[PDB]
């Protein structure tokens, strides 16, 4: 239990997918207007990551790993296509569930569900799992922790942007520039965990 | 070599398996059924529709005169209906045309409401009463340097159901027309040397649609009369094409085919005792004529009316005979006009400058209670600005100012 | 003739990163060295242009159900070939780029353009649009990389221009220019300048 | 569209893409391997003091002047195997090819040591002039790897090179500074008692000393890492027995 | 007459005047010397006497004992280290080579081992004052530039930012580094957001973080905390992290660092942080006046005590930071300074009474956590405060959502 | 009992002596058009017209059927209009004693009258404007009802009159008005008061609730928050004790009762006391020879929430029961912001004044400082007793985010509820204006 707790804590804080690895920045910057919208997007990302990482682990270990399928034959060059296809299929099925017969929560999220496929955070998490050679349980835990960390970062940014309703940003910086500066400051704050080796 | 074969087969199988999984999941997670679009409606009025797409597409396919104006453009905002069951959630882009006080009653824009499940429609005030007619030109007579009046003949002894100030829709096919085809008299045609409009021509390769207001009044039975302005290129870059259907309508003459549809209007007059003030310029005389004739002759009530008009020069004013006859038999009405640029042949002796300044300085400056009157307005853009500004500086509230612009 | 207009508009008028928010992760990552930034720009130009070309070439027959699957197939194939070529001929830069070569697949510019333009246009126009978007992306990346590399190591393309105190010179490098937070500030100030010279891009006040 | 046409289109596209992808991925494998090997060969040639530039010159001089060998740490004598392709960094983490270190044994904080390691002899005809030892240990931010070239007396250092580190460029990154790496030449690894004697001394070494080298200025959590690296890799768990064998006779 | 002069020169800055573009500075001087003389015009025809000028001058006066003791202690530590290292002609040659030392000697002081508090504080002055002047001038340039270009009223708050930034840096900071740090803190962290009352980060710590991560070699290590040429000595937190309480020794004098020494401030470090007693004396006044948040201070203390006691309980046989008690965490590093003067910035804290407790608890927990389990940095007060600045809005949001649910239940 | 713990009793000088005396003779009265929220007048009189008491003067366009009537018999002399011809005041010159009369009933018949008859009589007499609706503080529509009518029998405003002294003279009228309100309400009538005794109505649905503590313990907003929280679908009506006396007199004698008992007090008033006056009296004539020499400000109402009575507005407000006069603070001090103020008031403890407990201040109209942004020192939480987030709500109002202000609790407030927050603001903001702006938007959009 202690090992998995350490892994989850590391994934959430010491290797924050958004503010330590800087992946997913397009949607992280664009959809940070409202706290609840960011919350829904973060929960969707959590589901996608936690379902994608273990399946990719299984596929890689059973087929793509060198000598896994046939001795002397390695198909490691199919890693990118396999990962992207699995992620796309999972996201398509989840959207088919959401914008349809189970829970009409699709609406508010709108056009970002299709963009969850090209969210660099999920692909980077799968790549990091492949590099680190995790087990299946370690996979599940790492995916869940990475999703939780990304959701936390996005929610914090949304809260800050909601607080900025009182601000007086110059006209040129109003919009994207001030958000970029705010994200940089948030990363500066998150640099407190750099030296920790959990 | 073996690695190549293994990679090919593995690529193919992985992609095929993912595609098969997606298709199988679709068969369960999408209904793939059929639903009926319910209407305020009688039980057979419903429309059968497989789910998918916007709601307005099924109403248009069923031949219903669903509300729409300005050819759509995603900005007209006239595509609103009321839905009682199944309306779903409002799309944020609707808020620019629907207020918070109106959205809570279930009013939705037909463009945005997707037909994804069964719904019930309370179509407003029986839109089914709208019709379209095939029609013949009675006359197309010029009246000003850029204004012409079109007279129209309803078939089978019918008369369009309308109230004063309403408008009808007009459509034109793919057509080519040139300014040399026009039949404008020289008295009006001499002023076109400003841009040498005789050089100009226009053409379109697919049908278009616009709307026009009606210069007649409800008890002017059997005909629809319109006032049309020849849309000319703007002066800053006058090399651009002229008005596509303005030119087409300008070229028609007596006996030619025409079609009309969509009798509509939100410019109806309020039913009160208080005084009425009509103000307009240029081509805006048609709704004013409609309102004044309708009130004087149909309603017959003894209210107080006034009409103010602005124009460029004296050769731009018409309907003087009609307004003078109305005034000669009704003391409740009076008409005044002013000229921005009275020309040497005008021999003008009346008020000059823009009509808002004339109105304020001569009538409203001394008015006992200007906020109690009703102001109907339609005219050039700077009339559209200045009249509203001057009225609002006198304390006149919005609910007493009614504006009918020419579609922005 | 709209060739030049299409190639040049994304540079300033419709920039991939500074108007649309598309292509930001790689901009934050690979812009600590001009060689990596330049190679990344070339790779993105290549991939976007060819993916647009092919997707537009098969736009009429693509099944609607699995269009994203086939589009990802095209892009992933192109990126895999690019990765093989890089590891074969530019091993050093490839070892430096690391995961971000594979992440070209999830670079939002490629799919944004493939969906918005390639599905609706002809092959040659799609190719030209991909070239233009890649040029704008490269403009942003090289502008950031210049400042970051110069002020963080005293170098340009590995060429010493500011002698370092550690090497016996006078310049002391700025350590923050080698960390991710610097890219955010640089991009923000660049957006500020772009919108100062192009006021029509200013966002309306909420 | 029909499911028949959907599957046909997907299958055809998959075949077309996979053909070229697999062909490219299989045609360049040998060149990728060559690049990977030459990167390592260049570093070894550099630490050996042999100038070389270009793939041709590197791959010629490495073959004609260097000779990889396998060494058993527990006994400090040579072992049979394909030394030129041995992957120590992988054999160290595999359960059957390595051991788990104990807390009092793991001075370098590596947590595992491979059963057999690789060393590179430097040749002059058939005479051995130097032996290069790959060592590593944990710094403050990363795991630091290095090559140390030791003469044939088993005591004298001929050069040091840190070829992989992730410390701060200005503080801990000085392990790659040529001025600091030039201090290691001529230093003695062992004292009279044939015990580890390398000392990273804080504040600078007393000039003329045969064991002390200057610590990294403002960087002690990294100098400690270097000290632990050498303390572990000159001990019984490292190249201790092998170096004693070299000293009393070998190569 | 200053009063008549200020009101007979105003026409040069009125619209259409010879100096219409300098009205900001004119009004700043005029309303500094005299009160505006304005009146209420809409409602609440009576107003409280408090204003931002007093709110800021009180905080500026609160750090005066800390400033003076830091000056004295910097001078004393430098003199002790110099006399420990050198002697006689070598010491004379060292003194003649540094302008701090030979200026101290010229102005009447002595650098010998028997120097008094006057010479010690003079030597500390020759270090503190240039940094403060550079910080103030450089930051005020940006403040005035932004406020003039945007046509705002130049306001206070930089008055406190400059001094707090100048008191939290080692006595040996290069002046150009100080200028860069204050530029970053004022511009990037505050002014781009609209100025005073409209940022979300702490402007003082934002610049210090810039220096910390951009030039770590001048704000860390052994060579920066005692302004003695050639002296290299560790400080309390580093010595504890190395060898527990048995490693707390003052090399310059060979004496043991005791809790009483740490509490008074007889230790090296940043200029103004050292004196916990002086910081407590200063903070008591502004907490009594209602300017600082006792809720935030109590939350910080609660978090510190809880986490430090948990570490003491679970223990560790290798990490010596696991046995440092709460009363030792209190007196070392910049914990007291940060808690009293930098964790209480009203604009960067939570705007809810319930959120302030959580904000302080998070700050304390993060400070102790960085100190103990992060090997790279011996202290983490500024990093903890910057980290909690990100999550204060979330605490406010949670409290507000609970309040809104209560409202919908028709009980609020 | 409800005990308010957070608030502020302002220690301004010159408190009235709670004894009623006759005031200066009044020759002019007026109705002020801008003190009625959302009113758009339709004038029924023009200069030179002669009016009877309770005769209509104008109607509200936006509130159909509501009639505003003359407080006295006389002649219209002025109809003042400001920017955009907005009505400022209709001034009547007192002459004669003619009046419009109505029906009268016995004291024991009032509890069982018909609601429609009560509403008809009130609207016709023009006394219907005494009521106000929370939210939006507007006159109720004549076709609407409410389940909670709040009577305010306490007054905690600075220098305010003591309601008990006034009520003791009109016990029968007060009880009759309470009975009429009980008949008029669908639910309950809440009589909010202090701990002392008042005449009691015997009706089962009239309740007495005792509130304790400093200001704002005496505000109808606080009473509504603590007894009947209001929202978009739960509106409550607010009336004060003197208007209840007027209602009782109306339904007992058939005549509009326009007398008042107001508190004339302030630092510059020679003899603070209660004075008998008439509705909408001329303050300039009321304060004649009552003030010390110099430049002063006359306020219709409290110094916390009142209208500067100069020019066309120099008349007593409809909902105001006091007149406050204080000096104009236009002096400049050398380093005044840095002085150890013994004579300076503050909620914070930065000045020496708080050490002198029981001290009384000669406050003026100075703004002690310049305008700044909001630095949340925490002053609002010391003076807002309601269950709200003061800092966040005020920041929402400043930013103009009406949608979130409604959630945070804007609908429950009035301009008078934020007077203390405006008072204790170090940034010198004025929150009543912002609250009215946001409420205007909320009302307009529906
Ligand atoms: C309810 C309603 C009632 C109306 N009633 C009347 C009425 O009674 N009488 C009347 O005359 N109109 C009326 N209109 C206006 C009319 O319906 C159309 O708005 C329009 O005036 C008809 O012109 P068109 O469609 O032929 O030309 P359009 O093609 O619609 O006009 C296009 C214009 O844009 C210009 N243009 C095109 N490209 C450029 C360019 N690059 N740069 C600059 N300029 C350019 C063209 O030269 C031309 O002037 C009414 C509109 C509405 C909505
Ligand atoms: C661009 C034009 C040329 C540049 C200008 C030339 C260089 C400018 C630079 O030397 C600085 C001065 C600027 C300070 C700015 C801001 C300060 O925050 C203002 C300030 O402390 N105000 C006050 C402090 C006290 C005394 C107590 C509260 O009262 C106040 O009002
Ligand atoms: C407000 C404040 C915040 C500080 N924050 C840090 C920090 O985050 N990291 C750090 O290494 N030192 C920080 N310091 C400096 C240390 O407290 C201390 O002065 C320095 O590390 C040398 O003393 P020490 O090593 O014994 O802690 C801070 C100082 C102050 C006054
Ligand atoms: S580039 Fe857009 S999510 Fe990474
Ligand atoms: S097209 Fe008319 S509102 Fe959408
Ligand atoms: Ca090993």
């Amino acid at each position: 239990m202690e090992h998995y707790i350490s892994l989850l804590v590391k994934s959430i804080f010491i290797e924050n997918m958004a503010l330590s690895f800087f992946l997913g920045m397009c949607t992280f910057l664009a959809v940070s207007k409202k706290v609840k919208t960011s919350f829904g997007l973060g929960i969707a990302v959590i589901v996608v990551l936690t379902i994608s990482v273990p399946v990719n682990n299984l596929v890689y270990n059973l087929v793509l790993k060198p000598d896994a399928l046939v001795e002397g034959v390695d198909l490691s060059f199919l890693n990118f296509i396999t990962f992207i296809g699995v992620i796309a299929a999972l996201v398509q099925i989840l959207e088919m569930i959401l914008d349809r017969f189970f829970p009409p929560l699709y609406n508010a999220l709108g056009i970002f569900l299709p963009l969850i496929t090209v969210n660099c955070a999920i692909f980077g998490g799968v790549s990091f799992m492949v590099q680190r050679d995790y087990s299946f349980a370690e996979s599940v835990v790492y995916g869940f922790g990475s999703g939780v960390g990304w959701m936390l970062a996005i929610v914090a940014l949304a809260g800050i942007r909601e607080k900025m309703k009182y601000s007086d940003v110059p006209p040129g910086l109003r919009g994207l520039g001030i958000t970029f500066i705010t994200a940089g400051l948030m990363a500066l704050g998150f640099m407190s965990f750099s030296g920790v080796q959990l | 070599m073996s690695t190549i074969i293994f990679g090919v087969v593995m690529f193919t199988l992985i992609i095929l398996a993912l595609v098969l999984v997606i298709l199988f999941a679709k068969s369960k997670l999408v209904p793939t059924g059929d639903i009926t679009i319910s209407i305020n409606g009688d039980p057979e009025k419903a429309i059968v529709t497989q789910p998918g797409g916007k709601l307005l597409t099924a109403l248009a396919g069923a031949g219903v005169f669903v509300s729409s104006a300005c050819g759509g453009g995603g900005s007209c905002g006239q595509c609103r209906v009321k839905i009682k069951s199944g309306g779903g959630d409002i799309l944020p882009t609707e808020l620019d045309h629907i207020s918070k006080g109106e959205a809570r009653e279930g009013e939705r824009l037909a463009c945005q409401v997707a037909v994804k499940a069964d719904m019930d429609l309370e179509l407003p005030e029986e839109i089914f009463g709208v019709k379209k007619w095939e029609c013949t030109v009675i006359s197309n007579d010029n009246k000003a340097t850029f204004i012409k009046e079109l007279k129209l003949a309803i078939p089978d002894g019918e008369s369009v159901p309308f109230r004063a100030g309403g408008y009808i829709q007009i459509e034109a096919p793919a057509h080519h027309v040139k300014y040399a085809d026009f039949d404008v008299p020289e008295k009006y045609r001499g002023d076109w040397d400003k841009f040498n409009l005789f050089r100009y021509e226009s053409k379109v390769d697919e049908p278009i649609i616009r709307a026009y207001s009606m210069a007649n009044y409800p008890e002017e039975f059997g005909i629809i009369m319109l006032n049309v302005r020849i849309a000319t290129p703007p002066p800053n870059n006058p090399n651009v094409p002229p008005g596509q259907m303005s030119s087409y309508i300008w070229s028609l003459k007596a006996g030619d085919k025409c079609t009309i549809s969509g009798p509509f209007g939100e410019f109806f007059a309020k039913d009160t005792d208080a005084e009425m003030v009509f103000i307009g310029g240029g081509a805006g005389m048609a709704p004013m004529r409609s309102h004044i004739f309708d009130q004087l002759k149909r309603l017959k009530s003894k209210r107080k009316m006034s009409y103010w008009y602005g124009a460029r020069s004296k050769r731009e004013m018409f309907y003087v005979e009609d307004f003078d006859g109305l005034a000669a038999e009704n003391d409740n009405f009076v008409w005044h006009c002013a000229l921005s640029d009275p020309q040497p042949e005008d021999n003008w002796t009346g008020y000059t400058g823009f009509i808002h300044n004339v109105l304020y300085e001569n009538y409203l400056k001394d008015h006992e209670a200007p906020e109690d009157c009703e102001y109907y307005m339609c005219g050039p853009p700077m009339m559209n600005a200045a009249v509203i500004n001057m009225l609002k500086n006198l304390g006149v509230e919005e609910e007493n100012i009614l504006l009918d612009d020419f579609g922005g | 003739k709209e060739l030049k207009k299409s190639v040049l508009a994304p540079v300033l008028d419709n920039n991939p990163i500074a108007l649309q928010v598309l292509g930001v992760c790689s901009a934050l990552a690979v812009t600590t060295k001009l060689e990596t930034a330049f190679v990344m720009t070339l790779a993105v130009m290549f991939v976007t242009a060819l993916s647009n070309f092919f997707v537009s070439l098969i736009r009429n027959h693509i099944p609607n159900s699995v269009r994203i699957i086939v589009q990802m197939a095209i892009i992933a194939s192109l990126v895999i070939v690019v990765d093989q070529i890089l590891k074969a001929y530019l091993y050093d830069i490839s070892k430096q780029l690391s995961v971000f070569v594979g992440l070209i697949i999830t670079n939002c510019i490629v799919m944004g353009r493939a969906e918005a333009f390639a599905m609706k246009s002809e092959p040659i126009p799609s190719f030209i649009d991909g070239i233009g978007n890649g040029l704008g992306y490269g403009f942003v990346l090289m502008t950031v990389g210049f400042f970051r590399e110069l002020l963080g190591s005293g170098k340009l393309f590995g060429l010493e221009v500011l002698p370092l105190i550690s090497n016996g010179g006078w310049y002391q490098p700025n350590g923050l220019m080698l960390l991710a937070p610097s890219a955010f500030f640089l991009i923000g100030f660049m957006i500020w300048a772009i919108r100062t010279f192009k006021p029509e891009q200013v966002e309306a006040k909420e | 569209d029909s499911i028949k046409k959907t599957l046909f289109v997907v299958i055809a596209l998959s075949l077309v893409c996979s053909i070229i992808v697999s062909a490219a991925a299989v045609g360049l494998r040998d060149k990728q391997k060559e690049n990977a090997a030459l990167d390592k060969q260049s570093k070894i040639l550099q630490v050996a003091g042999i100038e070389a530039k270009g793939s041709k010159q590197i791959v010629e001089l490495f073959n004609k002047s260097i000779e990889p060998r396998l060494v058993d740490f527990n006994t400090g004598d040579f072992v049979e195997g394909d030394a030129a392709n041995y992957d120590q960094r992988k054999a160290a983490k595999e359960a059957s090819e390595s051991i788990k270190l104990t807390a009092e044994q793991d001075k370098a904080k590596i947590q595992r040591r491979a059963n057999v390691g690789v060393v590179y002899l430097v040749k002059d005809g058939d005479k051995t002039s130097k032996v290069i030892l790959p060592v590593h240990g944990n710094g403050l931010w990363s795991m630091m790897y290095a090559f140390v070239a030791v003469e044939t007396d088993g005591n004298t250092v001929s050069g040091l090179t840190y070829y992989e580190q992730g410390e701060t460029p200005g503080l801990g990154g000085e392990v790659e500074n040529p001025a600091w790496r030039a201090q290691w030449v001529g230093k003695k690894l062992f004292d009279e008692n044939h015990k580890p004697a390398i000392k990273i001394v804080k504040g600078g070494a007393p000039q003329g000393s045969e064991h002390g080298v200057d610590g990294l200025s403002g960087a002690t959590l990294t100098s400690n890492g270097v000290q632990n690296t050498f303390d572990f890799w000159l001990g019984d768990m490292g190249f201790g027995p092998f170096l004693t064998k070299v000293r009393d006779g070998g190569l | 007459g200053l009063k008549k002069f200020l009101e007979d020169i105003e026409h040069h800055f009125e619209p259409g005047g010879k100096h219409e573009k300098w009205f900001a500075l004119y009004e700043a001087a005029a309303t500094l010397f005299y009160t505006p003389g304005l009146v209420t015009k809409r409602s609440s025809h009576v107003r409280d006497s408090v204003d931002l000028k007093r709110i800021m001058i009180m905080v500026w006066l609160a750090v005066f004992p800390a400033m003076f003791w830091g000056m004295y202690n910097a001078g004393g530590q430098a003199i002790a280290a110099l006399n420990h290292l050198y002697s006689g002609d070598q010491l004379a040659a060292i003194v003649a080579g540094n302008w701090h030392y030979w200026l101290t000697e010229m102005l009447g002081g002595t650098m010998s081992s028997d120097a008094g508090w006057g010479s010690k504080m003079l030597l500390g002055a020759t270090y503190f004052l240039p940094i403060y002047a550079t910080v103030f001038i450089v930051g005020g340039f940006w403040e005035v530039l932004f406020c003039m270009v945007r046509k705002h009223e130049v306001n206070e708050g930089f008055f406190v930012t400059s001094i707090l930034f100048a008191l939290i840096v080692p006595p040996t900071l290069p002046l150009w580094q100080a200028a860069l740090g204050i530029t970053f803190g004022v511009v990037v962290a505050k002014e781009v957001f609209g100025g005073t009352g409209r940022n979300f980060l702490n402007p003082a710590l934002a610049g210090r973080a810039f220096l910390f991560f951009a030039y770590p070699a001048q704000i860390s290590g052994d060579l920066v905390w005692t302004a003695a040429d050639g002296y290299s000595g560790a400080t309390a937190l580093s010595q504890w992290a190395q060898g527990g309480a048995g490693a707390l020794i003052n090399n310059a004098t060979g004496q043991t660092i005791t809790w009483m020494d740490a509490f008074i401030g007889n230790i090296p470090g940043s200029i103004g942080e050292v004196s916990t007693l002086a910081l407590m004396i200063g903070a008591a006044f502004i907490v009594y006046m209602g300017i600082a948040s006792w809720r935030i201070i109590g939350g910080v203390m609660i978090g510190m005590i809880l986490l430090s006691t948990l570490f003491n309980v679970i223990g560790s046989d290798t990490n010596a930071m696991f046995n440092m008690p709460w009363h030792w965490h209190l007196v070392l590093g910049g914990f007291a300074f940060g808690m009293f003067f930098m964790a209480t910035d009203p604009v960067s804290a939570s705007f809810t009474n319930s959120g302030k407790w959580a904000y302080g608890i998070l700050i304390g927990v993060m400070c102790v956590l960085i100190r103990v389990v992060n090997p790279a940095y011996p202290e983490g007060m500024m990093l903890a405060i910057l980290f909690a600045n990100l999550f204060a809005p979330l605490f406010d949001h949670v409290v507000v959502e609970r309040n809104i649910k209560r409202r919908l239940a028709r009980y609020g | 009992m409800i005990t308010i713990k957070k608030g502020l009793d302002l220690p301004i000088a010159g408190t009235p002596s709670q004894v009623i005396s006759d005031g200066k003779a009044i020759k002019k009265v007026a109705l002020l058009g801008e003190e009625y929220v959302g009113m758009r007048p339709t004038m029924h009189v023009r200069v030179g017209d002669e009016v009877k008491k309770a005769q209509i003067l104008f109607e509200d366009k936006k509130n159909p059927g509501v009639k505003f009537t003359s407080p006295v018999s006389g002649k219209v002399v002025e109809i003042n209009r400001g920017a955009k011809r907005v009505l400022q005041s209709v001034v009547i010159e007192v002459a004669g004693d003619d009046q419009v009369t109505f029906d009268k009933f016995e004291a024991n018949q009032l509890a069982s009258l018909n609601r429609d008859a009560i509403k008809t009589q009130l609207v016709e007499s023009g006394l219907w404007t005494a009521f106000r609706t929370r939210p939006f503080s507007k006159v109720p529509a004549i076709d609407s009802t409410s389940e909670a009518i709040f009577v305010t029998a306490m007054d905690t405003n600075p220098l305010a009159a003591e309601p008990t002294v006034v009520i003791n003279e009109q016990s029968e009228a007060f009880v009759a008005g309470l009975d009429v309100l009980s008949a008029l309400t669908t639910g309950k009538v809440y009589v909010c008061k202090k701990g002392t005794s008042l005449p009691r109505s015997q009706q089962p649905n009239v309740e007495e609730h005792v509130f304790d503590g400093p200001h704002p313990a005496g505000l109808a907003g606080t009473h509504m928050h603590f007894l009947y929280p209001v929202s978009a679908d739960h509106v409550a009506w607010s009336i004060n004790y003197q208007d209840v006396i007027a209602v009782g007199q109306l339904f007992l004698t058939g005549e509009l009762y326009t007398q008042r008992v107001v508190s004339l007090a302030g630092p510059v008033v020679n003899k603070p006391r209660l004075v008998r006056t008439v509705m909408g009296a001329s303050l300039e004539q009321l304060v004649d020879s009552e003030i010390m020499p110099g430049e002063v400000r006359i306020i219709s109402g409290s110094v916390l929430s009142g209208t500067k009575a100069t020019g066309p507005h120099a008349y007593l407000g409809r909902y105001h029961l006091q007149v406050s006069v204080l000096r104009e603070g236009r002096d400049k001090e050398l380093f005044g912001w840095a002085m150890p103020g013994k004579n300076k008031f503050s909620v914070t403890r930065s000045f020496l004044g708080h050490l002198f407990k029981g001290q009384v201040y000669n406050m003026t109209t100075t703004t002690n400082g310049s305008d700044r942004s909001m630095v949340p020192i925490g002053n609002y939480e010391k003076v807002m007793p309601l269950d709200m987030e003061p800092t966040l709500l005020l920041r929402d109002l400043c930013a103009g985010d009406s949608d979130s202000a409604v959630r945070l609790g804007a609908l429950e407030l009035d301009e008078e509820d934020l007077a203390l927050c405006t008072f204790v603001c170090p940034g010198k903001y004025e929150y009543g204006q912002l609250l009215r702006e946001c409420l205007d938007k909320i009302e307009k959009e529906g």
